[PDB]
């Protein structure tokens, strides 16, 4: 993450966040809404870091340090470049919400009215259709990742060594290779929970509660839609085990 | 410190979440309480034995059941959790959680945990209850459902005045130890 972003999402929540000046002029129940808000963001932005994590040190460091096999680095981050772009814009839209929203004079101060229709966007028309086809396509590999991964640990001193080094700082303790693959496929299904709680705390515009109760709608769809279309693949499948049950 | 890895099963309403977020920030928060919980790593040292404890909730995949199992493996230890104020959470385990969790999760322990021990003698909680001809959790019901799902033992906690909490997640990283 670049500083400017961690510093505006350093606090444990947006009545933290902004200046007590500026949360002492808003409602109980818009301050209840915008922390909801702040978490949907604050934890998007770390999405997004565990993928440039993914990307940018763990694949980038095997291609330029060591030995590996042709398709052994894509076998390990399946979909990572696709995954970067998808969230990478979704950030960027929703950052340019919140910026659009500040005071005059303010780096921190703000309140989003109109998410709804960001979310709907967001999970609706092509970008729904490369969210569903890129998650279809990374979670029914995500079970072959771990084992590639695990298998090249075991065996590969290089390799071991290689991810010793780079997950040694205290910064990346909670982002191991295999813990980097979960936390992705988590991702997906923590948008209702988020969601549900946004919308509980959006009934004062009526416009806004229909926005959001579309959004959940189709972010049901998608997590629908992607969980019927996951098989896990498996090195050295064979087509019997692949059409028997 | 060798590294081992719990996750958290139950219904939506058992209060999972809420516990892996107490434990990690040893702190019920004051100001917010967050919606969801990422991951965690806790140094634990348990009977002179240092741990590094990966935690992980299942939150928002009880719908999923072909993302759902992406969750388990090389699970140490899981922590199946109800809660002490719905009976429904309780009947859930034996035949939806206990299956899947042994299927995807051979030989791994399992503690069965009542969580929201807090409102076994809340009134407002037993009046409500009471309308669908139900009452809070009994320590026997629990212990008697630990037993009869092979759980490694039972425990109890609560995520809003942290009692018993760090004592589940020490027994848990006692029982991720054992061959
Ligand atoms: C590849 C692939 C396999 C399946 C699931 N499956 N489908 C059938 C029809 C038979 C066996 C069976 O396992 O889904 N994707
Ligand atoms: C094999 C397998 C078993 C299960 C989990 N499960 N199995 C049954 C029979 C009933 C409920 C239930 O949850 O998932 N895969
Ligand atoms: C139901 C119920 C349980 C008890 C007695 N009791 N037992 C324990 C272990 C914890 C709290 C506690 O109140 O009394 N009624």
């Amino acid at each position: 993450s670049m500083e400017m972003d961690e510093k505006d999402f350093a606090a444990d929540s947006w009545s933290l966040a902004v200046d007590s000046s500026f949360l002492q002029q808003h409602k109980k129940e818009v301050m209840k809404q915008q922390d909801v808000i702040y978490e949907l963001i604050q934890t998007e932005l770390h999405h997004v870091r565990t993928l440039k994590i993914m990307t940018r040190l763990f694949r980038t460091g095997m291609l330029e340090e060591l030995h590996l096999e042709p398709g052994v680095v894509q076998g390990l981050f399946p979909c990572v470049d696709e995954l970067s772009d998808i969230h990478t814009r979704f950030l960027s839209q929703l950052l340019e919400r919140r910026r659009q929203a500040l005071c005059p004079g303010s780096t921190r101060n703000f309140v989003i009215h109109r998410l709804g229709d960001l979310l709907i966007s967001q999970f609706s028309g092509p970008s729904a259709e490369q969210m569903c086809k890129t998650y279809s396509e990374f979670c029914s590999r995500h079970s072959k990742a771990l084992k590639l991964y695990k298998e090249l640990y075991a065996r590969d001193k290089r390799f071991q060594q290689f991810i010793r080094k780079v997950t040694r700082p205290a910064v990346l303790k909670r982002h191991g290779v295999q813990e980097c693959i979960l936390l992705v496929t988590q991702r997906i299904t923590k948008y209702p929970l988020l969601i549900s709680r946004i919308l509980q705390h959006s009934h004062g515009i009526e416009e806004e509660r229909q926005d959001l109760t579309t959004a959940l709608g189709l972010v049901k769809e998608l997590l629908s839609n992607v969980d019927e279309g996951i098989y896990q693949l498996e090195k050295g499948a064979r087509l019997q085990e692949i059409y028997n049950r | 410190a060798i590294r081992k890895k719990l996750v958290i099963v139950g219904d939506g309403a058992c209060g999972k979440t809420c516990l892996l977020i107490v434990f990690s920030k040893d702190q019920f928060p004051e100001v917010y309480v967050p919606t969801v919980f990422e991951n965690y790593v806790a140094d634990i040292e348990v009977d002179g034995k240092q741990v590094e404890l990966a935690l992980w909730d299942t939150a928002g995949q009880e719908d999923y059941d072909r993302l759902r199992p992406l969750s388990y493996p090389d699970t140490d230890v899981i922590l199946m959790c109800f809660s002490i104020d719905s009976p429904d959470s309780l009947e859930n385990i034996p035949e939806k959680w206990t299956p899947e969790v042994k299927h995807f999760c051979p030989n791994v322990p399992i503690i069965l945990v009542g969580n929201k021990k807090d409102l076994r003698n809340d009134e407002h909680t037993r009046r409500e209850l009471a309308k669908m001809k139900q009452e809070p959790v009994k320590p026997e019901e629990g212990r008697d459902m630990a037993n009869r799902i092979g759980a490694f033992g039972y425990m109890e906690c609560s995520a809003k005045t942290k009692d018993g909490v760090r004592e589940v997640f020490e027994m848990a990283t006692r029982a991720a130890l054992q061959a």
